[PDB]
């Protein structure tokens, strides 16, 4: 039942991944793109736990919890027990995610979500003072998040995000980081062109190894994707490569349009993915990014959560809440040693 | 023979959670800097 439900979850979230990557990529279709879609789910699920009638049913439909309100129970106890397994103690590397719900302290919440929230997010409950300290609040929310964070995630809300009128900020982090299982020797990088395209290319440190990885070759589709794995391969870090540059812009866009969960999924797992020994050559690179997703969200079809018609009247008997921000912070850093990667998502409600 | 991996050109990469199959970070890098 519970292997079912996690299943379930990382499904939603792999088809959510693919929706969210098109919706960002129409507008920007020539800048680095980055994101957890874990964290940002998790916040919004946390908020769906909330959410009732269209409002609700939207999210799960945004969100593939559901197919495009009855609440998908499934789906929060698929979290509960993924949220478990990330967080499992280990000291071979670095994996953690929290969650948090941050109200302001005159406003009450029905205790049946806190206690649902506790039990499938570990969401805590904290009572801030956003009505006459909406500074000292968002501080203190930014804080939490550092501490989560290792300090990758610093600033994550601003002075515009948190007013007096913000009544609840539901809260995810996730922290990443790990040694590869085989790590590149930093005598081997150099500076080498990286082709933005058939006719531009900019220099940038390139790592360099010749080892066996899993690599998929997918002459017809023209892409090959590898495997690098990090300790243990308890996770890896897949990269989709187009066979060269064939198009006008990145050589991206066969791949772009053709991308679907489905395919990604098969591809991750494909039999044909076999032990390959490989020149690999990887770029020493870091994306940091942060944007609000409210337009984004609403053109994938969550609206009426951002409406005067909002219903979160599972957290209140009041009809008085709707979201105002969904903020998404990301950091991700790939050199010689590994990865460190690291996010934020914060649901602002008012 | 060695099979060429050189990723010089634009990419997507994502860092997956193995055992549960979970995309926990997405990304697409075609812009150095």
């Amino acid at each position: 039942e519970l292997e079912i439900s996690m299943e379930q979850v990382s499904a939603s979230i792999g088809n959510f991944t693919v929706d969210l990557f098109n919706k960002l990529n129409e507008t920007n279709r020539d800048k680095n793109i980055f994101f957890s879609p874990w964290s940002i789910s998790s916040a919004l699920a946390l908020t769906y736990l909330a959410a009732k009638g269209s409002t609700a049913r939207e999210m799960a439909e945004v969100l593939h919890f559901t197919e495009a309100h009855e609440q998908a129970e499934n789906i929060h106890s698929g979290f509960k027990e993924l949220l478990t397994a990330f967080n499992k103690p280990r000291n071979n590397y670095s994996l953690r995610s929290a969650n948090r719900i941050y109200v302001e302290k005159t406003y009450a919440l029905l205790p049946t979500y806190l206690q649902l929230s506790k039990k499938y997010y570990k969401a805590e409950p904290q009572k801030v003072n956003f009505k006459t300290a909406p500074e000292q609040s968002r501080k203190e929310i930014n804080t939490w998040v550092e501490k989560q964070t290792e300090s990758k995630i610093k600033n994550l809300l601003s002075s515009d995000d948190v007013k007096a009128t913000t009544r609840l900020i539901l809260v995810n982090a996730i922290y990443f980081k790990a040694e590869w299982e085989v790590k590149f020797q930093a005598e081997k990088t150099s500076i080498q062109p990286f082709r933005l395209s058939k006719n531009k290319s900019k220099p940038v440190k390139m790592m360099y190894m010749r080892d066996t990885f899993p690599v998929l070759i997918m002459e017809k589709m023209n892409f090959k994707m590898i495997e690098l794995p990090y300790v243990k391969r308890e996770l890896s870090m897949f990269i989709l490569l187009p066979d060269d540059i064939k198009d006008g812009t990145t050589g991206l866009e066969q791949l772009e349009r053709e991308l679907t969960y489905e395919r990604l999924s098969e591809w991750a797992d494909s039999k044909m993915m076999t032990e390959t020994l490989v020149d690999l050559h990887l770029p020493k690179f870091s994306l940091e990014d942060r944007i609000d997703l409210r337009d984004t969200l609403r053109n994938m079809g969550m609206t009426t959560a951002f409406t005067t018609n909002a219903d979160f009247r599972g957290m209140t008997d009041k009809k008085d809440l709707a979201i105002s921000k969904v903020i998404h912070q990301s950091f991700v850093a790939v050199d010689e040693k590994g990865t460190e990667a690291a996010a934020a998502t914060a649901v602002i409600i008012s | 023979h060695v099979l060429k991996f050189k990723v010089d050109h634009p990419f997507h990469f994502f860092i997956r959670h193995n055992k549960s199959k979970t995309i926990l970070f997405f990304g697409r890098f075609c812009c150095p800097v």
